[PDB]
């Protein structure tokens, strides 16, 4: 067993395009094509305890501060609504992108900064005190993930420019440019421990990035296959482990890929789903595993 | 890639997204 709790999670009414664990453990956020979020208790019966609407379109990225208490939310139509999730009221609209909001990040240690990126090429920064964009970074194309660092003083955007784009918050340029995916880069996770950075792309490999101010002047370290990307041409998204072991990179072949970092092999190929797998999660304390796809179901379970 | 194919890879994803989370899909 190894935890509390292959049960499964129905309820949601259609897609399902991000599942987040919250970092305390206990309870559980995941939202999709709904408009709607549905927060879950990961131990115990597996009910809906609370409901968050207040999404106009599909929710393409859940995501989670360390805090846990606040739930940032990039959506389809043009914004980023930010939650509690205790009682479940939106606290905060974040209105600036022109078009579709692909992604959203929390800055988990310093400032409540939310990095969010769009499919006009805007990268904006939310700092949620000001109600207003502080910082755009202008890529010419769609950017389909966004990541801040462990230091919470770069952004790193994922897009379909075939490149990984890092953005200093006090150069305001590009830095430099992780060249190597041979299409659209949909899925970018980084660790605890923020040294390294999970990328997903539609050339159906997963890659291992070190995003450190160390520089080994050829950041691709790992390459993984297995994965695949399909006509669907949804955001294949990506978590990391807890303790760093294990990646997991959401599939277009309806099963739940884990790799072990070190031996880039393929741990864990799980079935179950039926669509596209769109975000795979990591339980922060236990080694339990969430899986989002388009099948209308999340899939929770115990690896080890 | 190329800029052609980098232009004309944007031109086939904004017109994905565009009618794929239209509002009335």
């Amino acid at each position: 067993r190894c935890s509390s709790l292959i049960m499964l999670l129905s309820g949601h009414e259609g897609e399902v395009y991000c599942c987040k664990f919250h970092p305390n453990g206990s309870t559980l956020a995941s939202a999709g094509f709904d408009r709607l979020i549905l927060l879950w208790n990961v131990y115990g019966d597996c009910d809906n305890y609370a409901t968050l609407k207040g999404h106009s379109g599909a929710v393409m990225e859940l995501h989670y501060n360390t805090d846990g208490s606040m739930l940032f939310s990039a959506s389809t139509d043009k914004t980023v609504a930010v939650w509690d999730s205790e009682t479940g009221e939106r606290v905060k609209r974040l209105k600036g992108h022109t078009s579709f909001v692909n992604s959203c990040y929390p800055a988990r240690r310093g400032p409540q900064l939310v990095c969010t990126g769009s499919d006009d090429g805007t990268v904006k920064l939310w700092d949620i005190r000001k109600k207003a964009a502080i910082q755009t970074f202008q890529n010419t194309y769609q950017v389909l993930a966004v990541t801040f660092n462990d230091t919470s003083d770069q952004i790193i955007s994922g897009g379909i420019d075939n490149d990984i784009k890092v953005w200093d918050l006090r150069q305001n340029k590009l830095t430099y440019t992780m060249r190597g995916h041979a299409d659209s880069v949909t899925g970018l996770s980084l660790s605890s421990e923020g040294s390294y950075l999970l990328s997903n792309a539609m050339d159906n490999t997963v890659r291992v990035w070190d995003v450190r101010p160390f520089a080994p002047k050829e950041r691709c370290v790992k390459i993984f296959q297995g994965n695949v990307h399909n006509f669907e041409k949804n955001l294949l998204r990506c978590s990391w482990s807890p303790d760093g072991s294990k990646i997991a990179a959401g599939s277009a072949d309806r099963f739940v890929y884990v790799w072990d970092t070190t031996s880039r092999r393929i741990l864990y190929k799980l079935p179950g789903h039926a669509g596209s797998i769109n975000e795979v999660a990591f339980h922060p304390d236990e080694p339990i595993i969430i899986s989002a796809s388009s099948d209308k179901r999340l899939y929770m379970g115990e690896i080890q | 890639m190329s800029e052609e194919k980098l232009q004309e890879k944007a031109r086939k994803w904004q017109q994905l997204q565009a009618k794929r989370y239209a509002e009335k899909r």
